C-alpha cells in the first residue's frame, strides 16, 4: 500500500523530531512524538488485515489517515525547522498544543490502532445525533462540506465569523473536522440548541476566552493582574479534552485554575460572578453579560 | 496537583 508507506514515514518523520527534541509540563512535545510514532506502529499493523477498515469511501479510515498523515508531515517541518541543531517558546507550546490534539484524536479514533470512526459516539446525545444524521459513518470532513452541514441547523455568517468558528473546531489545524473534534467543541459550547450563540457569547465576545494556551501559560498571563483578584481568563483544557480550564487570581493574589463541572460555562461564570470570583475577564473592567 | 477545586 502506499498508506503502508505513508505510515512508515511518518513514524520516521516523529522519530528524526524524537531525536532532535533532545536537549516538559504538558503538553510535552518531548513525550508525545514517540508515543504518537507508537500509535501509527499499531495502526499500520492493523490495516494490514482483512475488514476492520470500517465503512467504505470519503470520510471513512482510510481518508482519515491520508488528511491525517499529510498533516502530521506539514506539523514536524514545522518543528524541525524552528528547533536548534521568547518567539521560540511560544510557536513550539502551540505546537505542542496542537500534537496534544493530534495524538488524542488518532488515540480516540484508532485505539490500539483499530479503527473505531464508524462507531464513535459524541458525549452529547444533540450532537451525536446531528453528526451521524449528517455526517453518516463518517468520521471526518473538510471545513468547507462541514460548514455545509452544520449550516442546515446552526449557520454561520461567511467571511470571519465562519473563519474564527474553523478557528475554534480545528484542534489539529488539518483543515478537517473529524468527530472527535465535534465531539469536543460541542462539549465546550453546550448546549446544543444555541450551540453557535454560545460559542460567539463565549469565544469571539468574551474578554476572557484565550485560545490555544498552555496551563503554564496562563499562569504566567495572569500574574500581571494579581494585584487584582477577581480577574479570570477561561481556556480549554489540553490534558481533559472538551472541558474548560478557568484561571483566576484569588484574594490573596494567587493564580489558580479549576476546571469546572459538565454545565454549560456560561451557567458556570454567571454563578462565579455572583459569589465574586469571576469578575474581571482577563483584569479587564467590563464582565459581558452572560443573560 | 496543577487543577484545584471550585472556589465556588
Ligand atoms: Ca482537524
Amino acid at each position: 500500500w502506499e498508506e503502508a508507506r505513508a505510515l512508515g514515514r511518518a513514524v520516521r518523520m516523529l522519530q528524526r523530531l524524537e531525536e532532535q527534541c533532545v536537549d516538559v509540563s504538558p503538553p510535552s512535545l518531548r513525550d508525545l512524538l514517540p508515543r504518537t510514532a507508537q500509535l501509527l506502529r499499531e495502526v499500520a499493523h492493523s490495516r494490514r488485515a482483512a475488514g476492520g477498515g470500517g465503512p467504505g469511501g470519503p470520510g471513512g479510515s482510510g481518508d482519515f489517515l491520508l488528511i491525517y498523515l499529510a498533516n502530521l508531515e506539514a506539523k514536524s517541518r514545522q518543528v524541525a525547522a524552528l528547533l536548534p541543531p521568547s518567539r521560540l517558546r511560544r510557536q513550539l507550546a502551540k505546537l505542542a498544543i496542537i500534537f496534544s490534539h493530534m495524538h488524542a484524536e488518532l488515540h480516540a479514533l484508532f485505539p490500539g490502532g483499530k479503527y473505531c470512526g464508524h462507531m464513535y459516539q459524541l458525549t452529547k446525545a444533540p450532537a451525536h445525533t446531528f453528526w451521524r444524521e449528517s455526517c453518516g459513518a463518517r468520521c471526518v470532513l473538510p471545513w468547507a462540506e462541514f460548514e455545509s452541514l452544520l449550516g442546515t441547523c446552526h449557520p454561520v455568517e461567511p467571511g470571519c465569523t465562519a473563519l474564527a468558528l474553523r478557528t475554534t473546531i480545528d484542534l489539529t489545524c488539518s483543515g478537517h473536522v473529524s468527530i472527535f473534534e465535534f465531539d469536543v467543541f460541542t462539549r465546550l459550547f453546550q448546549p446544543w440548541p444555541t450551540l453557535l450563540k454560545n460559542w460567539q457569547l463565549l469565544a469571539v465576545n468574551h474578554p476572557g476566552y484565550m485560545a490555544f494556551l498552555t496551563y503554564d501559560e496562563v499562569q504566567e498571563r495572569l500574574q500581571a493582574c494579581r494585584d487584582k483578584p477577581g480577574s479570570y481568563i477561561f481556556r480549554p483544557s489540553c490534558t481533559r479534552l472538551g472541558q474548560w480550564a478557568i484561571g483566576y487570581v484569588s484574594s490573596d493574589g494567587s493564580i489558580l485554575q479549576t476546571i469546572p463541572a459538565n454545565k454549560p460555562l456560561s451557567q458556570v461564570l454567571l454563578e462565579g460572578q455572583k459569589d465574586g470570583f469571576y469578575l474581571y475577564p482577563d483584569g479587564k473592567t467590563h464582565n459581558p453579560d452572560l443573560t | 496537583q496543577r487543577y484545584s477545586s471550585d472556589p465556588t
